[PDB]
């Protein structure tokens, strides 16, 4: 569970992301495709080339969802219910892949928020992405 | 493989007693039931709405036999699983887009099926040797992903 | 989440275990130590030799907690509070190891309860062990 | 270790810019803070009660520098990690009893630290080379476990 401290940490770092969310969403995907090539198996229908609009479009959607989760940090299960359904029933992504993206998201934030990416915030952001992943995977079986 | 002659013999000897037809259908079927998300690759098979519908689906049973078959042949090249599964690795990557994590889930299901079948015979030391083989196979299969 | 069917399946299977839980506990550990030798790093103070009294003893303890868990299938979090505490603050076992013990427990049940180890009961037991794992690692951070 | 010549150059070029003293302390400190369970091996280190307590602990800083030191040496023998890390593998297992999963957590934290430090310079392609490297080191340190 996320503590008050964690909640403040996440609203704070995400706060800074602001308007670049979209772009950071795309970059996290690209990092993931390059470091964990097996994740590509879920986007056979995508142009995964550098600067692909499909990746850009997708990064934006992922970032919009995270932004939505932050806005409803006290009701994540409900705010993300629809996405939980989608992943469980249509996409059916193996649970292990959530940890891979999570990791690339952290690298992206670290690369862009030097001042805010403190040990304390790093810890809070990691617990956050793990909670997001848990919700997204809760209806798998 | 990093199998001991003793470990090699153990694998080999229990395998000799396996009915691939039955163990294959059971392993693939259990997979689709325990880890429902693996069904994403078999929509064309029919109705997998229930354990019963999965365990009974002939398309499932036949895929299972095809899978254990290839597995079975790999046990004859335990000193070069890499080379044995190279083409199958490319195929699974490039044509099927199957996440290699599935290879590991199956492996575990396989071990449970063997225990199930051989009871007493499937001793701790015997499972240990099989755990090494299923991990080795999963690795060979995932080797050509890019 | 454990469905009513799941809870039923589990109570049944465990019902058959009966007076053998202790030996199954002990057997599950032995299988874990041989198959996943990295797990041994948490029992440096044990005699991990075959038929060791420490292992048997521990096997009983583990089996007992599962029993208690099955009995309070509806209130696991509360029934295992102390155990969640112990693991998070004292033992501090890495979360990945719970999956290895769970697996060795299924193999053991499978090998001893042929008739009862149906595909549907296998699915339920797996879910159950996963739930127990979640509970034991929920206070880690 | 599928390090392409170009991936190896990239690993090497950036490592040239690292202050191992500093990075070592940050990576170790951050591990104890993000995954507090890892603190189990350091009860003789004193106060690890808070992030400042951890990040600032002279003992944490000194040990981090030691760990990264052995890691840097590893980077000079990318060809023979297993040989390079054998005595250390043995010690972590037999004397220290450190679960190898700890080596992977540290690898991921190190990658985050490198990103933190190099900003835009730690490009998608550079991250991918370091991912291969930390995995390779984690595997070499676990090779002697039994
Ligand atoms: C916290 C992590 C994740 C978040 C927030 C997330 C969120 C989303 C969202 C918002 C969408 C678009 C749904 C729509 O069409 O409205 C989506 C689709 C999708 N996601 Fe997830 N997802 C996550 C993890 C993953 C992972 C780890 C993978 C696989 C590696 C994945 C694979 C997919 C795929 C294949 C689609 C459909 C894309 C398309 O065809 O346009 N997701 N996800
Ligand atoms: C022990 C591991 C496995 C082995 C040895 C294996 C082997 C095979 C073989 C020999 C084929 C025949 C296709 C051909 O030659 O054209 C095949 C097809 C296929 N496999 Fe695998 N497989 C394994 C694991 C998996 C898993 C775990 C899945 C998904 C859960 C999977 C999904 C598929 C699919 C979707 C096909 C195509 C079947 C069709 O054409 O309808 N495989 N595999
Ligand atoms: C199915 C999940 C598990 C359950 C229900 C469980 C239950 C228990 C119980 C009942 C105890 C003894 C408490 C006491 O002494 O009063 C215990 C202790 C312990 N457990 Fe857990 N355990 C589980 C998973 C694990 C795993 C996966 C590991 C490591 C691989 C582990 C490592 C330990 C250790 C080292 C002890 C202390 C042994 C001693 O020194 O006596 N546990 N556990
Ligand atoms: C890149 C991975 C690692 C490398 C290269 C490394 C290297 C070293 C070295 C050179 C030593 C000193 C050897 C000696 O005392 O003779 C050491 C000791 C130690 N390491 Fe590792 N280490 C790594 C990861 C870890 C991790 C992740 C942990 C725990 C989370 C750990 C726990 C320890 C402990 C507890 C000691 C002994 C501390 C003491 O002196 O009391 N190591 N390590």
């Amino acid at each position: 569970v996320l503590s008050p401290a964690d909640k403040t940490n996440v609203k704070a770092a995400w706060g800074k992301v602001g308007a670049h969310a979209g772009e950071y969403g795309a970059e996290a995907l690209e990092r993931m495709f390059l470091s964990f090539p097996t994740t590509k198996t879920y986007f056979p229908h995508f142009d995964l080339s550098h600067g692909s609009a499909q990746v850009k479009g997708h990064g934006k959607k992922v970032a919009d969802a995270l932004t939505n989760a932050v806005a409803h940090v006290d009701d994540m299960p409900n705010a993300l219910s629809a996405l939980s359904d989608l992943h469980a029933h249509k996409l059916r992504v193996d649970p292990v892949n959530f940890k891979l993206l999570s990791h690339c998201l952290l690298v992206t934030l670290a690369a862009h928020l030097p001042a805010e990416f403190t040990p304390a915030v790093h810890a809070s952001l990691d617990k956050f992405l793990a909670s997001v992943s848990t919700v997204l995977t809760s209806k798998y079986r | 493989m990093h199998l001991t002659p003793e470990e090699k013999s153990a694998v080999t000897a229990l395998w000799g007693k396996v009915n691939v037809d039955e163990v294959g259908g059971e392993a693939l079927g259990r997979l689709l039931v325990v880890y429902p998300w693996t069904q994403r690759f078999f929509e064309s098979f029919g109705d997998l709405s229930t354990p019963d519908a999965v365990m009974g689906n002939p398309k499932v049973k036949a895929h299972g036999k095809k899978v254990l078959g290839a597995f079975s042949d790999g046990l004859a090249h335990l000193d070069n699983l890499k080379g044995t599964f190279a083409t199958l690795s490319e195929l699974h990557c490039d044509k099927l887009a199957v996440d290699p994590e599935n290879f590991r889930l199956l492996g575990n299901v396989l071990v449970c099926v063997l225990a199930h079948h051989f009871g007493k015979e499937f001793t701790p030391p015997v499972q240990a040797a099989y755990q090494k083989v299923v991990a080795g196979v999963a690795n060979a299969l995932a080797h050509k992903y890019h």
